[PDB]
RNA sequence: CGCGGGGUUAAGGUGCCGGAGUGGACGCUCAUCAGACACCACAAAAGGCGUUAGUACAUCUUGACAGCAGGACGGUGGCCAUGGAAGUCGGAAUCCGCUAAGGACUGUGUAACAACUCACCUGCCGAAUGUACUAGCCCUGAAAAUGGAUGGCGCUCAAGCGU
RNA sequence: GGGAUAACUGGCUUGUGGCGGCCAAGCGUUCAUAGCGACGUCGCUUUUUGGAUGUCGGCUCUUCCUAUCAUACCG
């Protein structure tokens, strides 16, 4: 077998003597097979089959109406690519937990179970907030900001946290709950303000539940 | 309720013609009645109708119509009370089956002579009577099945091999060559597709069509003709022989 | 490995039984029965030809 | 893993696992086309003739229709289409022969 | 499937009073929630064609 | 909708003897006798004209009239079997190992036995017992072809399927290995 | 005789499945044809008149609103 | 709500255990663990070629759907591209004649052809259909680990469901 | 120091992310626009050259489930 030997063998000998007939018969039996599958399967498999069949019906109806209308009748990618290419060209051209452990060595601990934002790498907090530990992984540095106009969504760095309506204590710490307005750098977006002027930092409302879904999503306020 | 055929939608441009097409046919026949003088009525009982296009191209001068017999007959006017011109009711009662109309401006005798001289070979339709015991040799099956001499005959295709096997030939495609029996020959006996006097069925007719064997004669039988001035129809030969209602 | 109760093995065993061990066991039992026979030959009511009575949880007591 | 390690509720773990598996699902969904391309290249690289460049080899070349395929069928036991049209063979074909107890590999080029 | 020869664990139809009570309370809560949403807030078909004397 | 009445008609030719005692349709013809019990369905049989049998349902459902249609077809097939009989021209193909087929009348039970050897070189001999009433012959007109002739369509078709199923390839590429015994022609004796 | 899609040739020419057969007469069916067509037409002018009146009322209301705004 | 005799009822029941109807009328449903009387989540504009009723539209002797016998052409191997691409590997346009109808074409197929087949159209037959939805009953719509539950037996023109 | 909850789940659990837009049958305050609204697609995560884990365990034995590693069977 050097090259496309099955079609060479079909050219030299042909197929089975029964292939066309039984292929037609299977194509005909397909409907009864589908009905039996719909009426007999059970346990996650009927669920997968039902979702697949519902989808397939959706595209089938879409195709039917598309052909009907055509027979009767006789920039977000660009913006994202520009921002990403600018970033690529620009590129081309101790922890609080161990600190608190050392303090303890030298229920008294409360650890915040909600995502937060710090900013500066190392900070020694005033004693009023010293014992509010925040874990390593739960912070998020950048947020997915969706711009209501121009219909573009871009990942932009988080500047700071301004107001968490759930708790002023969460606000002061930097807890990122649902609907929480933070300050976001929008230099990459390049929106032009009055006097033909550009803006760098703007309000964005975190609108998801980051504890439910780690990815942090905000809608920009313009 | 349930348990019904899955209707296969046709993802293709061409659609039903319908009521608009039928009223177009009324309009065409009714408007083409006045200009011409001799409205011939003819029959093509059991012949393939490819060569109607050629006879159209030949008698470019005339105008020919062929649809639903009922549709054309009533467009003419079956009842004499609702009739475009006298005698057209007679033409309608002539119109029964595989029947076409022929508006002409010229000599009926010349029309009759030309249509008598018209004669083409054709592949047989289903239901006819076979005149020959045509068969294929036990050796290699060729393009026409041995009608032309094998030395000047190209072999038939492995693409057509499955169709021949489906339609009944005990043929086998060995070493890329399609053969009834053995590649060298002999071994088997042979396959006679149809016999003398046998009523050809759809299977045998498809066999002759695949092997390019013609055993039918395309000819048009003029039932009659109606003159505009006289307003009467004169039947000739096929007119009286062919049953009509 | 195919199970001892596999259908294919059962069919092969039946074929072996009917085709191989059959005649051998037949001839064996033939000579055995022959030697058995060698060793073995080595009024109606008053005579007992008519079978009579010798010498109830099915029906309810009456 | 860190998010689940710091998870605090059953619904927390619910939505975290759902979100992660969604991320992998979307990643493969974007990977849809490379899988098709790599499947096709796998199929051909499987149905690719295997020659030995080092061993004794004889290549047959020229214009099409000269008779290269006929020569290779004559000299070795390899099936090469001998159909008489311009580019009959679209791929390299390989046969082998013995010559005083020695192996040679013959290659037919298109 | 081989359910015919080897039946599985049966699904009991003998409802427990605790389950019945929970369903009753939750359904009552559903009715109250529907009422609350309704209070919060934010075409005649015609004579049938097949009627003989339309 | 509970249809009040429905009927179907079956014409019989001039040379048969049909009898339905309770529901045992027994048809007698030149080649032999075919008997089938139809006790599993509710039908009323009558002779509606000189040579047409009317099978009817009264106060039945759509499933019942469907049963009427299918039993009509089965009775028609029995008529066709006793008038003309059925023939199945069977073909076998091989690539390098010629298949050997031998048909023998096992006198006890009076039945054909067909043995197949050298099917893709397996030393196993595939022996298939043949349906009662149908006859098998090795065709002499064509090569590597058998003929299965009989009266009962169900019997002859089931036997042909049994042959085509016993000659089945295992764990091999069907695209390359084309050996087997296949149905070629299905028709009437006459 | 033509050919059938399956290899079966012995199958007789079957009639269309028709349990509701011979219940109505065609000519009567045609009178019902005409009556149904006329009823549909009547529905059409009734609906058209009602919709036209409603549209005229809506236009009058809009004109009154414009006059009030002015 | 004292102790007794007799009578009649409520809730609930009248196949047996259980005292009382295998009571009557019209229909629906066959579940590879149906359902069983006063309740819902799984659940969704969810899949069902199960079954019945119904609604709105469309064709119909001017012959409706399905089927069988056929035709399925001409400019033309349409324009760009290229080993070669002719309706059918690729981008765009997608027109006209003949028409009864035939798309610069729905698939099969060729190295390209060829050829088959599709759309559509005529001949044969002859009477309802066929598209989408609403409503009932039924299947699935998710399940682990000792053997058990409409209370049990069991029930299928019910001993299930609606009045 | 006072107050409050004695405590958790029990037809709960699994395989398919979230945010925003487009589309969207239906329903809706009076009508697909007060508005709700599935499947898909688009933008972000996400792209042009290939270690996490604290107390525990360790062994054996019985039984059971399958959401099956192997044996058997086929598409």
């Amino acid at each position: 077998p050097q090259n496309e030997y099955i079609e060479r063998h079909r050219k030299l000998h042909g197929r089975r003597l029964d292939a066309e007939e039984r292929a037609r018969k299977k194509a005909a039996r397909e409907g009864h097979k589908n009905s039996e599958n719909a009426q007999n399967l059970r346990g996650l498999r009927a669920k997968l089959y039902a979702k697949q069949r519902h989808a397939q019906k959706i595209q089938m109806r879409k195709a039917i109406k598309q052909h009907e209308e055509r027979n009767v009748k006789g920039t977000a990618k660009a913006l994202s690519s520009q921002i990403k290419n600018k970033r690529a060209e620009k590129a081309a051209r101790i922890s609080e937990e161990e600190m608190f452990k050392v303090v303890k060595t030298g229920g008294w601990k409360r650890i915040v179970t909600k995502p937060t934002f710090v900013g500066p790498d190392f900070t020694r907090r005033p004693v009023k907030y010293e014992r509010f530990i925040r874990p390593m992984g739960l912070r998020y540095k950048k947020a997915n900001v969706t711009h209501p106009t121009l219909n573009v969504t871009v990942q932009l760095p988080i500047l700071s946290v301004k107001k968490n309506p759930s708790n002023p204590l969460y606000t002061q710490l930097g807890v990122l709950t649902k609907g929480t307005i933070i300050e976001v750098n929008v230099s990459d977006l390049g929106i032009v303000t009055a006097s033909g002027k550009i803006a760098w930092g703007r309000y964005a409302q975190i609108t998801n539940n980051p504890e439910n879904d780690g990815c942090v999503n905000a809608v920009l306020l313009v | 309720p349930k348990s019904k055929r899955a209707r296969v939608y046709h993802l293709i441009q061409v659609n039903k013609k319908g009521r608009e097409a039928k009223e177009r046919l009324f309009s065409n026949i009714r408007e083409t009645i006045p200009k011409y003088q001799h409205c011939f009525v003819f029959s093509v009982d059991n012949m393939r109708n490819n060569y109607l296009k050629d006879v159209r191209h030949e008698l470019n001068d005339c105008r020919i119509f062929f649809g639903k017999t009922k549709l054309m007959a009533r467009a003419l006017g079956t009842t004499p009370e609702e009739e475009q011109a006298d005698g057209l009711h007679r033409l309608t009662r002539y119109l029964t089956g595989t029947v076409g109309l022929l508006f002409t401006n010229r000599d009926p005798a010349d029309i009759e002579s030309y249509f008598s001289n018209l004669s083409q070979v054709d592949f047989a339709r289903a239901g006819t009577v076979a005149p020959r015991t045509v068969t294929v040799p036990t050796g290699i099956v060729y393009s026409t099945g041995g009608e032309v001499p094998p030395e000047h005959d190209v072999p038939v295709s492995h693409t057509l091999e499955p169709e021949l096997r489906r339609l009944g030939m005990p043929v086998r495609m060995i070493k890329g060559k399609v053969c009834l029996g053995d590649e060298k020959g002999e071994a088997s006996e042979g396959y006679t597709i149809c016999k003398e006097g046998e009523v050809l069925d759809s299977r045998q007719t498809r066999l002759l069509k695949l092997f390019s064997i013609c055993l039918s004669e395309f000819k048009v039988s003029l039932l009659g003709y109606w003159n505009s001035a006289s307003g009467e129809v004169t039947e000739l030969e096929a007119g009286k022989t062919r049953p009509k209602r | 490995a195919k199970s001892a109760r596999a259908s294919r093995i059962k069919e092969n065993h039946q074929r072996f039984k009917k085709n191989i061990a059959g005649p051998v066991e037949a001839a064996r039992l033939e000579r055995l029965s022959a030697k058995l026979m060698a060793i073995a030959q080595a009024s109606g009511v008053k005579s007992g030809k008519s079978i009579g009575r010798k010498d109830s949880s099915i029906v309810f007591p009456m | 893993v860190r998010l689940l390690k710091y998870a605090q509720s059953l619904y927390q773990c619910k939505q975290l696992k759902r979100a992660a598996l969604g991320r992998m699902a979307t990643l493969i969904k974007r990977l849809k086309d490379p899988l098709i391309y790599l499947d096709q290249v796998r199929q051909h690289l499987a149905r690719l003739p295997d020659i030995n460049p080092t061993t004794r080899t004889l290549l047959v070349a020229g214009f099409p229709n000269v008779g290269k395929s006929s020569f290779v069928r004559s000299v070795t036991r390899a099936d090469t289409p001998v159909e008489p049209y311009a580019f009959t063979t679209k791929s390299l074909f390989v046969g082998h022969l013995d010559y005083k107890y020695l192996r040679y590999q013959v290659i037919d080029t298109p | 499937a081989g359910t015919i020869n080897k039946p599985k664990k049966p699904t009991s139809k003998r409802k427990t009073t605790r389950l019945r009570a929970k369903i009753s309370k939750r359904a009552a809560e559903k009715k109250r929630k529907e009422r609350k949403l309704a209070r919060k807030n934010p075409k005649d078909p015609g004579i049938p064609n097949l009627f003989p004397y339309k | 909708m509970r249809y009040i009445h429905s009927e179907e008609t079956i014409p019989v030719p001039e040379n048969l003897k049909v009898s339905i005692k309770s529901r045992l349709v027994t048809v007698e013809g030149p080649r032999g006798k075919l008997q089938k019990d139809l006790s599993h369905i509710a039908v009323n049989f009558s002779v509606v004209k000189k040579g047409v049998i009317g099978l009817e349902i009264h106060h039945g459902s759509r499933k019942d009239v469907a049963a009427l249609r299918t039993v009509r077809t089965i009775i028609n097939n029995m008529i066709i079997g006793v008038t003309k009989g059925f023939k199945y021209k069977m073909r076998y193909v091989y690539a390098h190992f010629p298949i050997n087929v031998n048909v023998e009348k096992n006198a006890e039970t009076g039945c054909y036995e067909v043995e197949i050897r050298n099917f893709i070189g397996e030393k196993i001999v595939r022996k298939v017992v043949m349906a009662p009433g149908v006859e098998v012959e090795i065709s002499k007109a064509q090569k590597d072809e058998l003929i299965l002739s009989g009266n009962s369509l169900e019997a002859v078709s089931q036997s042909a399927a049994d042959i085509q199923q016993i000659c089945k390839v295992r764990n091999k590429d069907i695209r390359k290995f084309l050996d087997g015994i296949y149905v070629s022609e299905k028709g009437n004796i006459v | 005789l033509g050919m059938r899609k399956n290899g079966q040739v012995w199958l007789p020419a079957k009639k269309a499945f028709r349990p509701t057969k011979g219940l109505t007469s065609w000519e009567l069916r045609v009178k019902k044809r005409q009556e149904q067509a006329a009823m549909k037409a009547k529905e059409r002018e009734m609906k058209e008149e009602k919709e036209a009146e409603r549209q005229k009322r809506i236009q009058a209301i809009k004109e009154r609103r414009k006059k009030k705004e002015e």
